[PDB]
Order: structure tokens, then C-alpha cells, then sequence
């Protein structure tokens, strides 16, 4: 459900919340149904910022579990969905900080009720495409497959080129990450290389 | 009442140290409460020393035992019986102090507003352990780490001042039992979290890099060389005398030579007793760092026994033990043939990023772009009438 | 008993407390079973008292009202069982011994109870079991309180071959005086058992970092000739614990797995999908610090 939310980006530490229609509006909801409980809040995008942290310390107030905080972008990019899913995890770590509040990444997908399917369906003239059925959904998939992959390069060889040439500083713990994707690549013209010769055989 | 006790102060003291003494006083009238706080400060900083100072508390305490911040109180204490050459007489004043604290919250939640109080406690238990361990008393303070680290946890995060106390008095205990692996990890952190005071004495800090220093030379799997030099801790002190000779086994250790390491080392083992009881682990130490690095910066996969044994100064026959702790480490992975008398390197452990090393990721990337949207075209053309 | 009638003393024994288990307290007829099967260990038959032993149930067993009784229990498990060599067994009852109440409060008598269990966990053959138990030693604070212990304890954690003359000397006068395992007569007849240990973890290790070494080598390596030297590789084998193949005209020695096709295919599929993974992760963090700064 809607909150009003009014956003100062002069000053990050003003804000605008209103506390009492988040306790009175909690109340009303549990006696249709009790297992609605504040679960989070969701910042309507356009992008991730590093300002969302000071507002999730509002919403750890009122919960008994992380808040998940849903970066819904509102303009919709993508070929997938333009829904990410944040949850703050607290652990100590040494990247000039001593202990980090961090937002991890997590996965989003979809479930739904037997009404909801059929209601969603029910929308769509669309036979689907992200369902990998068939034979002609899969073939679909894979293109898509490889067009994700490539857009996604491009992001990773321009954040790096930012440091070098457009100075940002040398993150240890980033490019750390990064080396590893290069120490574990397959290498052909080895007994591996026919091994998959054999396999194309058999199938 | 204060009046009496500020006299008895002023008397026993110096006439350079009344000014002190009537500073105090004059907040105390005015009843501005923030300044009073701040001279205190002042005080503790640098006159921890005069003989006066545990009595000086004694009034403050009783006055502002539920008034003002407990966290600004408790300090005053800890830094008293700091400068105390008796330390059964530190032991009792903080085992009173724990008492009067597990009353006083009771009444201090009221005041403040609704707070916690478990701060001047946590503070309190690990004074108790550092006292014993000035006594040498190893397993006192051993039941005191648990007991204190577990209530750490218990909250989401320990205030900056509460933990540097907690990591000092794991430094204290663990110089003792001789473990250079486990005093390094408590300095490292020390140093992240290390309090804006200058309350703590430069001379301590001093103290404390000589040390890290040594952890490192006789440490087990720490190839941090590079990284210990760039933190202002060690590079401000590079042109002290006696920690001179100190960071060139540091700078023979990255290079990887042998002769700069020899000549060094035949004059420090004699001289300081130290390095003598862990040679055995100090000479292992560059043989390791020499194989590593050889391996790192380069980008063949496979080295012979010859090539090795010209490097670290070994026969084939001690260089297959080498080889064998070096995978144990974690520092590598791979496998040893001694019928064809090669080590397969297969793993290298990530270590500093430098400028140059970006670049090099860099172009890699951009080659596996171009496959990818070339692959991409040839499979639209492909399967055109074929899609959903 | 004192008479030489001794034997048909127990036959008696054994014969009425194993039919008389009825309405009498539970602490007389712990008492009763330990005293039948004290004659037993005299009757040079362990399996009569292994099975005796299981009358008495583990569900009523853990009361202050036995505590006493509890002890004596499981130090008569001990000796059983160490007649038949089970060392894992002995290590396991022994445990129990320093997780009761009595003995963890009492500083001093928590002192012998410990340094037995490393000794006997040790002894033990490689397993599954072994790994694991030897692993929760090496962590207890007692065991860093000693020094004595913690260097055996410290020995065997490690994935570092040891030559056998070696440890046999270092601890020979520390921990082989020392009752219980060690120590005694028939006691110093498990110290020997120690040796076989010590050259099949040898073994363990370098079937782990070497891939081929030679016959020659692994020789000298173990300290043992080249017909002994076979021997214990061919008996690790049908223990089913390495993998090792040796060729007669002392060529090599292969530790490498046999491989197929199946499994190579599989550990290439790991990679892939590993990569795929790592490059969006790091993206995560790219977002952050490129609107951040």
C-alpha cells in the first residue's frame, strides 16, 4: 500500500515519512488477513542510490527481520524484469570500515495463487516467452540468452576503464572478485577440448 | 563540599597544576555541563601521571552518576587505573565500580529517557582482565574473552571506544603464548577502529608497530608485505633507527632476495632473542615468498625442480617439501610429478591490485564482447522463421 | 572367589542377576551387572560382558542418582574393548567420562580423563569418524591449556607427511610414560600399533599433493624397504581409503583418479555456470560505488 513521500536531495538528513499512517494502516490489514506483517518498503527508483541506507534505518525500527528494500524501476528496462530485491546484512569487514551495513543483492521471480495465474493470463493475448516449454520458446530463450550477456560486458569494461582514465580509485576488493573469472576459464586444445567431441558424438 | 575537596587537590600538587584544578570549578558554578566534560578530558590526556588523578574522579562520579552520558563517566576511570603501579588496588576499585553500575540502572533509565547501561560494564570486565595479565594471570582473563565476546554479538554493533578495549586486551594475552598468527589479526583491526583520542599515547602506537612487524616475519600465511608499509603506521616511522632494519626484512621479503635477507638477519638473531627462538619458522619463510611470486607474475602454469632450486637456494630434494607446504598454506594448488619433475600450478592466490593490472582485465573483456555479439548475429539469421 | 573354585563361582554369578531384573531400585541392579561383569574380564571371555553391558539401558542413565555407578560403567567398556583393539570405540566411552558433571567440575580430575581420549583417537584407522572427532579436540580450550597433548593433536589436523623415527623419540618420554593406552605392559603393545598409523598418513598426504612419484622416493619417504613399502600400499587399498597403482620395474607410482568422460564433463559444467555467476555478483557492487562516487 501507498505512503506519501516527499524527497529533499539538498540536505540527504531531510526527509519526509509520515510515522502514524504506517502503525494505523498495519492494524487494519491483519484482521482480513494475519500474515501481513511489515515485511519492508519498496523506493520506486529510477536507480540504486547510496542515500537509500539512511532511510532503511526508519524501517529496521518497525520490523523483526531485515527490511527488504525493492528498487522497482519505473521506466522499465530491460528484457527481464526491472525489479531488484535488496536486503541490508551487517557484518564486519575491513574495506576502510570497521564493521559495513551493506546491501546484498538477492533473486526476483514470481509466484502466484490459481486466481492471480489466470487473472494475469486473462490480461495477456501473450503465450509466453520466459516459460522455456517448448522447442520454439527455448530457441527464443537462447538469444536472449547471449544479448544479455554481451549488454552486461559493456558495464563491467566501462566501470573499469572509470578508474584508469576518468580517475575513481583502485578498489582491492572489487577487482578481486574480477581476477577469479579468468583463473577458473576453460582452456581447449587439451584431452577437456575431447572430451566434448566424444559427447557432440553421442547425443 | 566540592570546596574542601578542590583545596586538598591544589596542596599535594605543583603550583603548574592548580589552574587545572579551578578550571573545574567554574563550570560547576555557571552549571555548563558540556564544558565541565570536555576539561576532564583535557586532564586524562596528558596528567594521567599526576598522583591526584584517581581522587579527582571520585567527586565527578557521585556527582554525575545518573545526570550525564555514562559512556563520558567510566572513561575517566579506565584511564586512572592505566597509571597505576599497584595493581591489586586497580582490581578492587573496578570490582566496587562493576557493583554500583548493576544498581544503577534501575534508576538511570527514568532519567535519561529509556537507554541502555550495559556500556560502563562491558568497559569494566576487560580492565579486570588487563590488570591480570600486567600480574600474569593467562587464564583469568581466557574465561573473561568468552564471556565478553559473546555479548558483543548479542548486540548488531559495539561503539568504536568499547571495542578497542576488547582488542586490547587480546593484543596483551596473546604476546605472551607466542602466537604471531593470532596477535597480528587483533592489530590489524586496532587500527581500523582506533579511537580520535589522542588520549592514547603515540608511544603506545609505537609499541604496537614494532611488534605487528615481527608478527609478520615469523607469520604463516601473510603476504600482506606490501599493504602493512601503505597504512600511516609503519611509513611515517621508516626513518627511525631501530625500525630500520626492521622494514628491509619487509622490502628483502617482496623482492625475493636472499643476500639482503642473509645479511641482516646474521646480525638481528644475536642481538635480539626474538627472532632466535623462531628461526626455524623465519628461514622457511622467504623460500616460500620466492615461489610464489615467480609464479604470480608470469602467466605459465609450469616450472621445473631446476628452475626452483636456482631460485630459493635449495637442492631438488628440499624443494619438493617446499612445494608440499605451499599447497597446505593455501598460498597454491596444483600437483607434483617427480617423474617428470615439474610442479602444475592451477590456482594463485588474488593479492594487491595495482594500475597496470586493471588494463590487463580490461582487454580480455573487450575480446569476449566482440565473440559474443558476432556469435549473436549469425544465430538471428539462423532460425528466422522460428521463433515464438 | 579368594578359593580356586573362582570359575564356577562366576557361572553362578552371571547365571542369577541375568534372570533377576525385577521390583528392586534401579541403582542395585547397576550394581549387580557391574560386579558379573568384573568375573567376566577374570573368565578371559570379553564377549560374555559386551553383551551384559547392553542389559543396562542408556534411556535411565544420565540421573545424579547414578552418578557414581556411571563411571565405573564406562571405564569397564574401556577395558573390553581394549582386549579387541577398537581404539575409535575406547576414545568414544571415554568422552562420555569428561561430558559428566563429577569430573568437567573438578579441575584436577579432568586432568587424566582428557589426555587418554587424544591417544586413543589417534590410534585409530582413517575414517570418516576419525576426521571429525579429531577436529572437535583440536578446538577445546583444555587441550590449549596442555602443551603436552596439543603437539599429537596438532600432528595428525595437519595435512603434512612425518617420518616415523621422529615422532617416536619427541614423545616417548611425555605422553608413553603416561598410564592408560600407554604406559603399561600390555599398553606398550599399542605403541607399536602407532607405527602403521604414522606411515599410512604419510601416505594420505601424498596421495593428495604428488600425482606420480617415483618407487625410489617413496621409499625413503615411509623409511621402509621395497617389499614392506608394497605391502601397506596393497592393504590401503582393500581398505578402500586410497587410490594407488605401482608398477613392478619401479616406474611409477600414480595416485591420479581413473577418469571418464562422465565425470570430466561435469567438472567443466562447474566452471561455466560458476563464471556466469561471478560477473553478475561483481555487478551488484558496481552499481553501488559508480552512483555513490
Amino acid at each position: 500500500f501507498a505512503l506519501p513521500f516527499e524527497e529533499d536531495e539538498k540536505n540527504s538528513d531531510v526527509w519526509f515519512l509520515d510515522h502514524n499512517y504506517i502503525e494505523n494502516m498495519n492494524e487494519m490489514c491483519k484482521k482480513i488477513n494475519a500474515k501481513e506483517k511489515l515485511i519492508g518498503w519498496y523506493h520506486s527508483g529510477p536507480k540504486l542510490r547510496a542515500s537509500d541506507l539512511k532511510i532503511n534505518e526508519l524501517f529496521k525500527k518497525y520490523t523483526q527481520n531485515n527490511p527488504l528494500l525493492l528498487i522497482v524501476d519505473v521506466k522499465q528496462q530491460g528484457v527481464g524484469l526491472p525489479t531488484d530485491a535488496y536486503v541490508a546484512i551487517e557484518q564486519v569487514k575491513d574495506d576502510g570500515t570497521s564493521t559495513e551495513k551493506t546491501f546484498l543483492h538477492l533473486p526476483c521471480t514470481i509466484e502466484a495463487e490459481e486466481a492471480e495465474e489466470i487473472g494475469v493470463e486473462h490480461l495477456l493475448r501473450d503465450v509466453r516467452d520466459q516459460a522455456a516449454g517448448g522447442l520454439s520458446i527455448r530457441l527464443t530463450n537462447q538469444l536472449k540468452s547471449l544479448k544479455g550477456l554481451q549488454s552486461k560486458l559493456k558495464d563491467v569494461v566501462e566501470y573499469l576503464d572509470k578508474v584508469i582514465n576518468k580517475e575513481l580509485p583502485i578498489n582491492h576488493t572489487i577487482l578481486g572478485k574480477l581476477q577469479d573469472v579468468f583463473n577458473l576459464l576453460p582452456n581447449l586444445g587439451t584431452p577437456d577440448d575431447d572430451e566434448i567431441d566424444v559427447e557432440n558424438h553421442d547425443r | 563540599e566540592i570546596d574542601t575537596i578542590l583545596s586538598t587537590l591544589r596542596m599535594e600538587a605543583d603550583p603548574s597544576l592548580h589552574p587545572l584544578f579551578e578550571q573545574f570549578e567554574k563550570f560547576y558554578e555557571e552549571k555548563l555541563w558540556f564544558q565541565l566534560s570536555e576539561s576532564l578530558t583535557k586532564f586524562f590526556d596528558d596528567a594521567k601521571s599526576t598522583p591526584l588523578r584517581l581522587r579527582l574522579y571520585d567527586n565527578f562520579v557521585s556527582k554525575f552518576y545518573d545526570k550525564i552520558n555514562q559512556l563520558s563517566v567510566v572513561k575517566y576511570l579506565l584511564a586512572s587505573l592505566k597509571d597505576s603501579k599497584d595493581f591489586d588496588e586497580s582490581l578492587k576499585y573496578l570490582d566496587d565500580l562493576k557493583a554500583q553500575f548493576q544498581e544503577l540502572d534501575s534508576k538511570k533509565q527514568r532519567n535519561n529517557g529509556s537507554k541502555d547501561h550495559g556500556d560502563g560494564i562491558l568497559l569494566i570486565d576487560s580492565e579486570i582482565a588487563r590488570t591480570y595479565l600486567l600480574k600474569n594471570d593467562l587464564v583469568k582473563a581466557r574465561d573473561l574473552l568468552d564471556d565478553l565476546e559473546k555479548t558483543l554479538d548479542k548486540k548488531d554493533s559495539i561503539p568504536l571506544r568499547i571495542t578497542n578495549s576488547f582488542y586490547s586486551t587480546n593484543s596483551q594475552y596473546f604476546k605472551f603464548k607466542n602466537d604471531f598468527n593470532s596477535f597480528y589479526y587483533t592489530s590489524l583491526l586496532y587500527l581500523s577502529t582506533l579511537e580520535p583520542s589522542t588520549s592514547i599515547t603515540l608511544a603506545e602506537r609505537q609499541q604496537l608497530a614494532y611488534d605487528l612487524s615481527i608478527s609478520a616475519l615469523l607469520g604463516d600465511k601473510i603476504y600482506n608485505f606490501g599493504e602493512l608499509l601503505h597504512h600511516p603506521i609503519m611509513e611515517t616511522i621508516v626513518n627511525d633507527s631501530n625500525y630500520d632494519w626492521l622494514f628491509q626484512l619487509l622490502n628483502a621479503l617482496t623482492v625475493g632476495d636472499f643476500d639482503k635477507f642473509d645479511s641482516l638477519i646474521k646480525v638481528q638473531i644475536s642481538k635480539i632473542p626474538i627472532l632466535a627462538q623462531h628461526e626455524s619458522f623465519l628461514r622457511q619463510k622467504i623460500c616460500l615468498m620466492t615461489l610464489i611470486e615467480t609464479v604470480f607474475v608470469k602467466n605459465i602454469r609450469m616450472l621445473s625442480f631446476e628452475d626452483i632450486s636456482k631460485a630459493t637456494h635449495l637442492p631438488k630434494d628440499n624443494v619438493e617439501h617446499l612445494v608440499m607446504r605451499a599447497i597446505s598454506l593455501g598460498l597454491l594448488k596444483g600437483s607434483i610429478d617427480q617423474v617428470n619433475e615439474l610442479v602444475t600450478i592451477s590456482w594463485v592466490q588474488p593479492r594487491i591490485i595495482s594500475g597496470d593490472q586493471i588494463t590487463k582485465m580490461k582487454d580480455r573483456l573487450v575480446e569476449w564482447n566482440d565473440q559474443v555479439e558476432k556469435l549473436g548475429k549469425k544465430m538471428e539469421a539462423r532460425g528466422q522463421s522460428i521463433w515464438v | 572367589k579368594e578359593e580356586g573354585k573362582i570359575d564356577e563361582a562366576a557361572d553362578i554369578l552371571c547365571e542369577l542377576q541375568v534372570e533377576t531384573y525385577g521390583s528392586m531400585e534401579m541403582s542395585e541392579k547397576i550394581q549387580f551387572i557391574l560386579e558379573q561383569m568384573e568375573l567376566s574380564i577374570l573368565k578371559g571371555d570379553y564377549s560374555q560382558a559386551t553383551v551384559l553391558s547392553r542389559k543396562i539401558l542408556k534411556k535411565t542413565f544420565k540421573n545424579p542418582k547414578y552418578e557414581s555407578l556411571k563411571l565405573e560403567y564406562y571405564n569397564l567398556l574401556v577395558k573390553i574393548s581394549l582386549h579387541k583393539r577398537e581404539y575409535l570405540e575406547v576414545a568414544q566411552y571415554l568422552q562420555e567420562i569428561y561430558q559428566t558433571d563429577a569430573i568437567k567440575s573438578d579441575e584436577a580430575k579432568w586432568k587424566p580423563v582428557l589426555s587418554h581420549i587424544v591417544y586413543f583417537l589417534v590410534l585409530s584407522p582413517y575414517g570418516n569418524l576419525q576426521n571429525d572427532l579429531i577436529h572437535k579436540i583440536q578446538n577445546d580450550n583444555n587441550l590449549k591449556k596442555l602443551e603436552s597433548q596439543e603437539s599429537l593433536v596438532k600432528l595428525f589436523t595437519t595435512n603434512e607427511l612425518m617420518r616415523w623415527p621422529i615422532v617416536q623419540k619427541t614423545y616417548e618420554p611425555v605422553l608413553n610414560e603416561d598410564d592408560l593406552a600407554f604406559g603399561g605392559e600390555a599398553n606398550k603393545h599399542h605403541w607399536e600399533d602407532l607405527q602403521k598409523r604414522v606411515i599410512e598418513h604419510n601416505l594420505r598426504v601424498i596421495s593428495e599433493y604428488y600425482s606420480r612419484i617415483t618407487l625410489l622416493r617413496l621409499n625413503e619417504l615411509l623409511d621402509l624397504t621395497e617389499s614392506q613399502t608394497e605391502t601397506y600400499i596393497s592393504d590401503l587399498v582393500n581398505q578402500g581409503i586410497i587410490y594407488a597403482k605401482v608398477n613392478r620395474p619401479a616406474k611409477i607410482v600414480n595416485f591420479e583418479k581413473p577418469k571418464n568422460s562422465s565425470q570430466l564433463l561435469n567438472e567443466w559444467s562447474h566452471n561455466v555456470d560458476e563464471l556466469l555467476e561471478h560477473i553478475e555478483t561483481i555487478g551488484h557492487l558496481i552499481t553501488k560505488e559508480e552512483i555513490m562516487h
